[PDB]
RNA sequence: AGCUCGUGUCGUGAGAUGUUGGGUUAAGUCCCGCAACGAGCGCAACCCUUGUCUCAUGUUGCCAGCACGUUAUGGUGGGGACUCGUGAGAGACUGCCGGGGUCAACUCGGAGGAAGGUGGGGAUGACGUCAAGUCAUCAUGCCCCUUAUGUCCAGGGCUUCACACAUGCUACAAUGGCCGGUACAAAGGGCUGCGAUGCCGUGAGGUGGAGCGAAUCCUUUCAAAGCCGGUCUCAGUUCGGAUCGGGGUCUGCAACUCGACCCCGUGAAGUCGGAGUCGCUAGUAAUCGCAGAUCAGCAACGCUGCGGUGAAUACGUUCCCG
């Protein structure tokens, strides 16, 4: 995401529909769960860090 | 006291035994208002038919998950094992019919990447 | 893309959480400090081997501890750049902070302490062969360990061509959960752009 | 299959009247996975046959069967890019299966508008030997017959 | 006269489990009645990711998160219990409030 | 059973495998049957008997071979040839296919025939009885 | 299901042997013989889930047995006798027998047992290959703009249409269409969120609020298929739903291009679909509903899961593909 886009998104909207989710580590628009607020990509590879509270391998 | 459990793919039930009339209480209903099918009928006949003391004892049930069948087959377990206990010298009767036999059979997982379980989408060779 | 990470596959038998805490309404706010704090303590350090990062963060606690091979640039005699640490962790609003550095009794066997090095060694002038067989002999030296496997890739000794070179010793059991199976992964810069080292360090077996 | 013959399944024997053929019919005509309906369907036909020919309905569906179970079928084998009808004879049980399986495809052309009669008027029909089930059996047969030649290839 | 219960939260089993031993320990130690540690369910939370990004979706990697509760009632409200309450020390990974 | 081959120039696998028995037999002895994965004993005894029917006498050698008495050595032409290059003296018997110029002390009889070879194995077996007894 | 090493042996040597041959197995899984004897990475196992039982175990969960409840129900007291919630453990291990076996692996049959032969399914993807994909997740060397390719902003486009391909959903109906009654699932989610009763609507819905940061309250005591009773009687149908007209509801600062849903109306194509081709071997396909992620609202018929009902054949490698 370009700087003046992520200043922008972290300018708050000045409309309430005017706001989206813009993933907190990279910026990336799709997929950010409400959850951890990350791109699905970014939270994949933090997961698989083994740097966060409570997230596993799921198996069923 | 007697209270015997059965088990068929996801429904459960409990069973409660007297040596009374001919008669059963399925939460609060007899044997054809509730479950009013004749083959799952002659299902929860098969126990008491096979060991051959039928309208010998009232069972109360209390029943929780599954549907018809699954319970219907529920309860068939539960009374076979519980007619088993309380007398034991029909154990090589239900085994020689095989109604011991509990069923290890449920529903397997929907696969991620398809359509359901074993199922796959369409291939096209273009 | 065949093989997993060993680390993330053995979070639930072997390796536990490197961040433990608990949260429920206030999820986003907790990530986003610890990812700043994560960054900001990975960037302002980078001369020495910061083997492992934990964080911890409960109710008004929260503290850091960080293991370095060489505490020595980590822990002045008065404090100078900790004291650096500690206004960085102030600034960005991380209450208080009981930063306690630690340090590794055999910093040849850590994956993280080895990738470094051979990046640093691979990167200035030295082959790739050179440093990584010195890895893998100073790995295999120590007894505690029992098998090692260093892999490179990317443009290789300067060259235009893509590259991937791997030497292995001992056991490296990937497949066992129960594997004491240490992993790491590095980036040495260079005017070519970057090269990638990865160290897998398998040291015995644990039972419980 | 590669390997080995794979263990047939068991038969349920059937609560009402003994013998698994209606069973096996009911199982047959079973569609969209509904037992109740498909059985209730059956019953039916049969009940009508019941009060159509005043006979028991195991032995009259048994030799209509019999009378209808064919004997010897067609395959292919391909040489060359070129085939050939080979004629081999069948397993009662595989004749049987294709018997009743014509007659449960070909129970949906009846123009009466409703499958239980349906059901009731081509078991009758069979019992008769006027049915068109008959008419595909002897359809078979000659096919068979006609080319009983091709055969030295000996499967 | 009152009887507290208590909510008592933790990912982990070792935790949640030494917790629980400490406080049950402690409340002998000062003389109170606890029923215990009964078990409650296990609240589990499942996701789905790709494992690749731009393209091949048919690959993803399922994610969970598991929560172990438990509730601790005591009954006889001894004050000294009260006192000794919150100076308890706590795994990081656990939480407890009281209802 | 079956002449293993190379099991005698090699030494080193030949003492790993005694070492094996040793302790496979100690822990046999000890009772120690229950306390693994069951099917890890049962191959386990698996093992067991697939490395003893053909070690009946390298489980008692210790102080290395000197002499080695052979029958059919067309049957045995691995074994004699490691007993020479080792240097270890061969005392072999002669059938018609087999080579005398093979054999250091080479004896001609029938190796065909049980009868012989029972007799020959008694009259041997007679002469390092009384080497022992006069040892 | 394959990829290597130690010692030994063979060749002047690169190298070979082991790793070849017979059999068996899901398998380099194992046996037999062979100058090979052994060992690693792969395979299998340690991991998660489903099927049985034992012990610990009683809240918000259950109600056997006792009192208060009379209809609003374990609802109110009480309780472990039963599921259940969650921890530990036992148990499937060719364990025993018989026939084929090279007295071998292995194969079938039988006994007990919940399961007989890796019980069922997940997770895990070796060395290698396609200069496969991703400079638009991120960073990354070189080149480019640098008063612009940077950069804020209003409207419009990514939904434009004579076509063609692919993936789906709904139908061509009587195994059905319409009307009332009737009883059983699971999982999941919920704070400026799920949101019940009453008030008025044909139905989205406007009033406001009790229960809950949540085994407590809401998703109706949670659905449809099922079964019963009435009818329709084979037609472009009491099938089908498209396009089109008039009038609205919800959210959003803002619903024309371009959100969803509601009432009413004419009711288009559509008659089991050619050459050809696709998914599937046990709780599978086929059918039916529910839940979640992203979301203020949704184009969702998409994707990831759950549960209900639930059969067919597999003679055998001759042929098509990897």
């Amino acid at each position: 995401a370009k700087k003046a886009l992520v200043h922008k998104a972290n300018k708050k909207p000045k409309f309430a529909v005017r706001a989206y989710t813009r993933c907190n580590k990279c910026g990336r628009p799709h997929s950010v769960y409400r959850k951890f607020g990350l791109c699905r990509i970014c939270l994949r590879e933090m997961a698989h860090a083994g740097e966060l509270p409570g997230v596993q391998k799921s198996s069923w | 006291p007697i209270q015997t459990v059965g088990r068929r793919k996801e429904a459960v039930v409990r069973v409660r035994l007297v040596p009374g009339t001919g008669q059963f209480n399925l939460d609060g209903r007899t044997l054809e208002n509730y479950f009013p099918n004749k083959v799952h009928q002659q299902l929860i006949k098969a126990p008491l038919v096979t060991v051959d003391r039928v309208d010998q004892f009232d069972i109360y049930a209390h029943l929780d998950g599954g549907g018809p069948s699954g319970q219907a087959g529920a309860l068939r377990l539960a009374i076979a094992r519980a007619l088993i206990l309380v007398q034991p010298e029909d154990r090589p009767a239900l085994k020689k019919a095989g109604f011991l036999t509990r069923d290890p059979r449920a529903i397997e997982r929907k696969k991620y990447g398809l359509k359901k379980a074993r199922k796959a989408p369409q291939y096209s060779k273009r | 893309g065949q093989k997993i990470n060993p680390h993330g596959f053995r979070l639930g038998i072997t390796t536990e959480w490197k961040s433990r805490w608990y949260a429920d309404k206030q999820y986003k706010d907790y990530v986003k400090e610890d990812v700043a704090i994560r960054k900001l303590l990975a960037t302002g350090l980078e001369r020495a081997g910061i083997a492992d990062v934990e964080i911890e963060r409960t109710r008004d606690r929260v503290r850091v501890d960080i293991h370095t091979a060489r505490p020595g640039i980590v822990i002045g005699r008065r404090g100078t750049e900790a004291d650096r640490i500690r206004a960085d962790l102030e600034k960005l609003t991380g209450k208080q902070v009981q930063l306690n550095i630690l340090e590794v009794k055999n910093p040849e066997s850590q994956a993280q302490l080895v990738a470094q090095g051979v990046a640093e060694q691979l990167s200035n002038r030295v082959a790739f062969r050179r440093a990584m067989r010195k890895a893998i002999q100073s790995a295999m030296r120590q007894p505690n360990v029992k098998g090692i496997r260093v892999q490179c890739s990317g443009r290789l000794g300067g060259a235009e061509m893509s590259r991937s070179e791997f030497y292995r010793e001992g056991r490296v059991p990937l497949h066992t959960l129960r594997a004491d199976i240490d992993y790491g992964l590095y980036e040495a810069k260079t005017t070519f752009g970057r090269i990638g080292v990865k160290v897998w360090i398998y040291k015995g077996d644990i039972v419980g | 299959p590669r390997k080995g013959p794979a263990p047939k399944r068991p038969l349920v024997n059937d609560p009402v009247y003994g013998s698994q053929l209606v069973t096996q019919l009911v199982n047959k005509v079973l569609l969209e996975g509904k037992k109740s309906l498909a059985e209730r369907i059956v019953y039916g036909a049969l009940e009508q046959a019941r009060e159509k020919t005043g006979t028991d309905p195991v032995v009259t569906l048994k030799r209509a069967l019999d009378n209808v179970k064919p004997a010897l079928e067609v395959r292919s084998r391909r040489v060359g890019g070129a085939t050939y009808q080979v004629p081999v004879e069948v397993r009662p049980d595989r004749s049987t299966t294709l018997a009743l399986r014509w007659l449960v495809n070909f129970s949906r052309q009846r123009r009466e508008k409703t499958m239980v009669e349906r059901l009731a008027n081509e078991i009758l029909d069979a019992s008769n030997g006027l049915g068109a089930s008959v008419k595909r059996r002897e359809d078979t047969h000659k096919m068979a017959e006609a080319n009983r030649a091709f055969a030295h290839y000996r499967w | 006269g009152q009887k507290i219960r208590i909510r008592l939260k933790a990912y982990d089993h070792e935790a949640i489990d030494a917790s629980a031993r400490k406080i049950v320990e402690t409340v002998t130690r000062t003389g109170a009645s606890v029923v215990g540690p009964v078990p409650l369910p296990t609240e589990k939370n499942v996701y789905c990711v790709i494992r690749s990004p731009h393209k091949y979706k048919d690959s993803r990697e399922h994610f969970e998160m598991r929560t172990h509760k438990r509730l601790i009632d005591i009954l006889d409200p001894t004050p000294k219990t009260v006192d000794a309450l919150m100076r308890i020390d706590l795994p990081a990974s656990v939480d407890v409030n009281i209802q | 059973q079956r002449w293993l081959g190379g099991m005698l120039t090699n030494f080193s696998t030949v003492h790993k495998r005694l070492q094996r028995l040793k302790e496979l037999e100690a822990m046999e002895q000890t009772g120690g049957f229950e306390g693994r994965t069951k099917k890890e004993i049962l191959m386990l005894t698996r093992e067991k008997n697939k490395l003893e029917r053909s070690l009946g006498g390298i489980r008692d050698m210790q102080k290395v071979p000197s002499a080695v008495w052979v029958v059919d050595t067309n049957k045995e032409h691995i074994a004699v040839g490691e007993a020479r290059k080792l240097g270890i003296p061969v005392i072999a018997i002669l059938d018609t296919n087999c080579d005398p110029d093979v054999v250091d002390y080479p004896i001609p009889g029938n190796d065909d025939a049980i009868r012989s070879a029972a007799l020959l194995t008694k009259v041997i077996a007679s002469a390092v009885a009384e080497g022992l007894q006069a040892r």
